[PDB]
């Protein structure tokens, strides 16, 4: 009778149809991660083209159904998920260009060569160029890297981008959105309940207010890094003017992790390495997975799986089945979890097992859910969750506790801080760029503006909010920010800036509800029966609801927190006052390092 | 510290079995009396050891001054269980029953629960008399009658002869009306501002004689001795000369035997537990039970049997426990429908499939199959039903539904707004707990009025040989001797 | 008979000392839901006895106070504490405890 009831059946349909095919194809991706064989693939692709075409043929006949004659909160997120078309709600012509342009992209950004002066040298891609960015600090070689990938990417991009905002904006219409940013910031859509709606416009108010309270420390940080720069470089720095492009510390403005040995305070002394004492005990990849299981029974997660220990590959079988091991590991389906890891004996790999240990502790959590609400409730939750589960395995204080680091041991505020700096510089050199990056998707993506008042604009407000000084300046033609491999595919940085916070906001008030005393960093979240229900409890939900309650239950407020930031860098920030005296304060949008 | 010495009561522990006067009477009556010439141990303390409280453990006291208070009767004594304690002082009775953990004595840890309380006089009757020895004697009986605790007291004072030949009567006092269970007893010494006989009371015939004044001046035992048996018989205290005939004599049964036919019906109840090829949940299956063998090992010791909860009839108290037909169905599901399986609550395959009704007697059983009922790339034979028009009946099929139809529109097949309620059952072998495949049986029970002729084992039991026995052959209750034979039965 | 015996012990099945609720290790109680939904024979009758002991012990409690004055020497009847009955009360010299 009423559509309720129709959407339901349907609903349920849908669920367990798309379950099994899920499994089918989670068991293809699985065995992607493993096998590369021919045959494999052949079965892999055919699988999931079977599930589009399910997918897309259950939408269609969900496409009947309307929108206002559904009451139940479940159902209202039920529908919102499942009225998403995409590419499906234009025609076969456009779709058949979309997917044209797809394929265009991914082989461009896949056979991307740039060839330096000497033709005998082919720089392939990421890979050599990292290691040289890393290994070298060459400001001709990488300076001219740069912007030669810049000039040939840009200059074939500048017109594709132009489509795809159009097309973007195209797509928009047909979900009866304003623009293709509102249209990601549909994932943050509430509506239909009192005191707890929230539109995409608030997201905006809240970076806004996220800036303006982040200024000041970020100038703080920024001024500190150049100067570090400029103690190796007295000639290429103005001091009181802002840093060049090609100076933020790596090959695309992203991570700012090679400004390591300039950079920490006191390198005399040695940092926190347990890798040499898990070589003397002789520690395993298998063990390493029980005491990360054992850690997470110490905040009260369930168990793992006997299946997770029994199908899932934990160390190389051999080399000539070669395995990818890019850090990720998603469920099967029907209670089915596996990991991939390149595994060796040392700190990071232990910090990627933790990460993807959380990633699948939520991924179990939300187990009792149906399909269409079977993620998280963004697109960062679990990345966010992952770097907490690393984060409370890098304190120093649980390798006290689990006995690998000798009892013997002294904190000292010089390691305190230079712990607090790597794993700050690591994550915080990302956070400029990506909202410089994902406002100015928004921005072309809402209309606003004119197509000869970007790349200009782009490097000024680069310059005027963070200190990022174009060295060549380029005329409107060029994308400098768009050679990157996650906007090759159109994925938004949303999901990065989200995981940074939420993470952040995540172990802060862990932190604040484990009875700590002291500073919040250097502490773990472990052997907390409260704190572990307290994660459950929001842990279990899912996408059915919301953020905001799970983060009133999880804080206490209502909206975004912009504490995390201030406090996890206390010490940091308490010892750059006092040396800020003899520093210069402020930065120069008009200077530039070839302005002579 | 107490010590261990070994001593006999004699005559000593006679008190007024009820509260009706006689005079000059020779009146028998038989209740828990102290034996007569019955070793009781007395401990002399200058510590609190425990002792059994079994049928009626009698206490007396001998001391020089005041240090012995606090009776406590209770199984275990301990254990927040009720212990009760009957501590007293020179001002009132300071009756402490109630429900402790530790009180070593008022003086208590925890208070717990609680229940009768009653002072009114000091229950030692603390009186020093003239000799500094008058050593307070604390005669009294502690039993337990239909869970009504009785005590009786009697302070006759004695100088210096313990446990002494002297003939005393225990006047009854108040009873606490308590109707808790008491196994141990322990006296709990008081705290600082030849004690101990323990002579526990079997039940045997009395003979008492009563003064003119009411007062029982003396009395015998009727099992102590022959003579005793005789005086007891003839219901006086004089014998003359002369042979008398005062009870009989036979050889209590050593042990008990029960015997039955060979047992041997032979049902497939493993059988109907290996069947490979199972049924859906959509067509549950049902098997008709009769003269069968209800060999409830099977459903015990095979099979991990994930599931085992029943609220109707006790799976303990089953063997012996006998019907006719049993409905047992079977059908395989996933982790949390075993779960989900009960009588009266809400679930969809319960609800849709087979409803298990409130007044619902019988066991539902399960356990895991993951590599029986599966095989690696799918396993699509097994099917489930999922819509219908409300909540389903109890034990009911509903096979063959058609197609489910929904928008109040026709429909002709598989279509828009009208699916096929039979939805694919995907099992694989790599299935994490929740999602396993589960088989599952619910089996019924009915109490029926026909012939049960499913029991169980019977309880065959060896029979001895040349002794006196119970013997139950084939439904022939009866005690006697057995031995070999040599008739000619037909 | 007259017995309580409170106590959530686990009641094992078979011979394994299992504790908790499932596999061969079961809770002493189980449930006893009452709603108006079920029959006559399972709704929730709430039932209460009576327990007396007609005994010869001092009554305490008597019902009815009704109390005539005592006569002795004379041909009565007697009620004293339900000891219906008829004779002769003469008072006497005994040694009642």
């Amino acid at each position: 009778s009423t559509t309720e009831e129709q959407a339901k059946t349907f609903l349920e349909k849908f669920n367990h149809e798309a379950e099994d095919l899920s499994y089918q194809s989670s068991l293809a991706s699985w065995n992607y991660n493993t096998n590369i064989t021919d045959e494999n693939v052949q079965k892999m692709n055919e699988a999931r083209a079977k599930w589009s075409a399910f997918y897309e043929e259950q939408s269609r006949m969900a496409k009947t159904y309307s929108l206002e004659e559904i009451q139940n909160l479940t159902l209202k997120r039920q529908l919102k998920a499942l009225q998403h078309s995409g590419t499906s709600a234009l025609s076969a012509e456009k779709s058949k260009r979309l997917n044209t342009i797809l394929n265009k992209m991914s082989t461009i950004y896949s056979t991307g060569k740039v060839l330096d002066p000497n033709t005998q040298e082919c720089l392939a891609l990421e890979p050599g160029l990292d290691d040289i960015m890393e290994n070298s600090r060459d400001y001709n070689r990488r300076l001219w890297a740069w912007e030669g990938w810049r000039a040939e990417v840009g200059k074939q991009l500048r017109p594709l981008y132009e489509e795809y905002v159009v097309l973007e904006n195209e797509m928009a219409r047909a979900n009866n959105y304003e623009d293709y940013g509102d249209y990601w910031r549909g994932d943050y859509e509430v509506t239909g309940a009192g005191d707890y709606d929230y539109s995409r416009d608030q997201l905006m108010k809240d970076v806004e207010r996220t800036f303006a309270e982040i200024k000041p420390l970020y100038e703080q940080l920024h001024a500190y890094v150049r100067a570090k720069l400029m103690h190796t470089y007295p000639s290429y720095i103005s001091p009181t003017g802002c840093l060049p492009a090609h100076l933020l510390g790596d090959m695309w403005g992203r991570f700012w992790t090679n400004l390591y040995s300039l950079t920490v305070p006191f390198e005399h002394k040695p940092s926190i390495d347990v890798t040499e004492k898990m070589e003397n005990q002789s520690w395993d990849a298998e063990r390493i997975f029980k005491e990360a299981e054992k850690f997470f029974v110490s905040i009260s997660l369930p168990y793992m799986t006997q299946g997770f220990w029994d199908n899932s590959m934990l160390t190389e079988p051999g080399d000539g089945r070669k395995v990818v091991c890019h850090p990720t590991a998603w469920d099967l389906g029907k209670g089915d979890f596996r990991i991939k890891m390149c595994t060796k004996v040392t700190m990071d790999d232990f910090l990627t097992a933790h990460h993807e240990m959380g990633h699948i502790q939520y991924d179990m959590a939300y187990a009792a859910q149906p399909y269409l609400l079977r993620n998280g409730a963004n697109e960062g939750f679990h990345e966010a969750v992952g770097e907490i589960m690393s984060l409370s395995a890098a304190t120093p204080h649980y390798l006290k506790a689990l006995g690998l680091l000798a009892p013997d041991f002294h904190e000292d505020n010089e390691t305190e801080i230079n712990f607090l700096l790597k794993q700050a510089l690591t994550i915080v050199g990302t956070l400029p760029f990506t909202y410089m990056l994902e406002k100015w998707r928004w921005m072309v993506f809402k209309g606003e503006i004119p197509k000869q008042q970007w790349m200009e604009k782009w490097w000024e407000m680069k310059r005027e909010i963070v200190g990022v000084v174009e060295p060549l300046p380029h005329d409107e033609t060029y994308c400098d920010p768009a050679c990157l491999f996650h906007v090759a595919e159109d994925y938004s940085f949303i999901r990065y800036y989200t995981r940074t916070i939420y993470q952040f906001q995540f172990h802060e008030a862990l932190c604040k509800t484990a009875k700590h005393e002291g500073a919040l960093f250097k502490c773990d979240i472990s052997n907390s029966t409260e704190a572990g229900q307290r994660l459950l409890q929001m842990l279990r939900l899912g996408k059915s609801e919301p953020w905001t309650l799970a983060l009133e239950n999880i804080v206490g407020i209502k909206t975004m927190d912009v504490k995390p930031l201030l406090n996890y860098f206390e010490p940091l920030f308490t010892w750059l006052k006092e040396q800020n005296r003899n520093s210069f304060v402020g930065w120069s949008t008009e200077w530039t390092p070839y302005s002579d | 510290t107490t010590t261990q010495s070994y001593t006999n009561s004699f005559t000593r522990g006679v008190y007024y079995p009820d509260k009706v006067f006689r005079s000059s009477v020779l009146h028998l009556t038989q209740d828990l009396f102290l034996p007569f010439f019955s070793n009781v141990t007395w401990f002399h303390a200058i510590d609190n050891p425990v002792l059994p409280f079994n049928d009626g453990v009698y206490f007396a006291s001998t001391e020089k001054s005041n240090i012995i208070r606090g009776w406590i009767f209770g199984t275990t004594l301990d254990s927040k269980t009720q212990s009760l304690l009957i501590v007293n002082n020179a001002t009132n009775v300071f009756i402490k029953v109630c429900e402790f953990q530790f009180c070593n004595d008022g003086v208590y840890s925890s208070a717990n629960n609680c229940t009768f309380e009653y002072v009114s006089q000091p229950f030692l009757m603390d009186l020093e008399g003239k000799q500094g020895n008058f050593k307070n004697l604390r005669e009294f009986v502690f039993k337990n009658i239909d869970g009504y605790f009785k005590i009786y007291s009697k302070h006759t004072p004695i100088i210096g002869r313990d446990f002494p030949q002297g003939f005393s009567a225990l006047e009854p006092l108040v009873d606490l009306p308590i109707g808790i269970n008491i196994t141990r007893f322990q006296t709990l010494l008081a705290l600082n501002r030849a004690d101990y006989y323990v002579g526990y009371l079997q039940p045997r015939t009395f003979l008492l004689k009563y003064n003119e004044n009411g007062t029982i001046t003396d009395a015998v035992d009727c099992a102590l001795d022959p003579l005793s048996e005789t005086k007891c018989t003839l219901k006086s205290f004089t014998v003359e000369k002369g042979i008398y005939q005062t009870s009989n004599f036979r050889v209590q049964p050593t042990e008990s035997i029960v015997r039955f036919p060979n047992v041997t019906n032979l049902c497939p109840f493993h059988e109907v537990f290996n069947a490979t090829r199972f049924a859906s949940v959509y067509a549950w299956n049902r098997t008709r039970i009769s003269n069968c063998v209800a060999d409830y090992s099977v459903l015990y010791n095979f099979a991990p049997f994930f599931a085992f909860k029943c609220y109707g009839v006790s799976p303990t108290k089953l063997n012996d426990l006998c019907f006719t037909n049993v409905y047992a169905d079977s059908f395989v599901i996933k982790g949390n429908e075993v779960s989900q399986i009960a009588p009266g609550q809400t679930g969809n395959i319960a609800d849709y499939n087979y409803k298990l009704p409130d007044d619902f007697t019988g066991c539902v059983i399960a356990w895991n199959s993951n590599k029986l009922d599966s095989k690696h790339s799918g396993n699509y034979d097994y099917w489930y039903r999922l819509f219908r028009k409300s909540k389903l009946k109890p034990f009911e099929r509903d096979i063959s539904t058609e197609i489910y139809q929904a928008g109040n529109k026709p429909c002709k097949g598989k279509g828009p707004n009208c699916y096929f309620p039979l939805q694919s059952y995907g099992f694989r072998p790599t299935y994490g707990v929740g999602h396993q495949p589960y088989r599952v049986v619910v089996l019924s029970f009915e109490l029926l009025h026909a012939p049960a002729t499913v029991c169980g084992p019977k309880k065959s039991t060896n029979l001895v040989k040349n002794k006196c026995v119970n013997f139950n052959f084939n439904g022939l209750t009866g005690t006697g001797v057995l031995t070999k034979s040599n008739k000619k039965f037909l």
